[PDB]
């Protein structure tokens, strides 16, 4: 869902497009995800581990 | 590069609103060279 | 006024936006005076 459940009904979103919408809050413009998306996947998969 | 990006056509507004001009420009100068 | 501008050249992108028409718009119009 996203930020909405915290603030009326829960809305659903998939999330590649939740975080293409958080980019754009820091200020970097939302395409540049997409254009690493899968590298960025791995890094943040190994961040986890 | 994009996953998941779906085809459709994009109504660019300007070129419409050039072509609401240049349909009627090429129109008026045929009539003048027809004499 | 202002300090430290830099002359340089700005490409006002809807003045070849019309320019994709207006050479054409040239060529028609050599058409048009040519006979
Ligand atoms: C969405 O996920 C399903 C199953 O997880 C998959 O079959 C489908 O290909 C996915 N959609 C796209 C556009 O990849
Ligand atoms: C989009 O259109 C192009 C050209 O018509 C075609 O090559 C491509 O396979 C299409 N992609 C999809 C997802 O329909
Ligand atoms: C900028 O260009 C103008 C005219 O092209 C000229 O008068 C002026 O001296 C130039 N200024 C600088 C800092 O180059």
């Amino acid at each position: 869902s996203g930020w909405t459940f915290g603030a009326g009904p829960a809305l659903q979103i998939p999330f590649p497009m939740q975080m293409a919408y958080r980019f754009n809050g820091i200020g970097v413009t939302q395409n540049v995800l997409y254009e690493n998306q899968k590298l960025i996947a791995n890094q943040f998969n190994s961040a986890i581990g | 590069v994009v996953i998941g990006i779906v085809n459709n056509t994009v109504y660019d507004p300007l070129q419409p609103e050039l072509d609401s001009f240049k349909e009627e420009l090429d129109k008026y100068f045929k009539n003048h060279t027809s004499p």
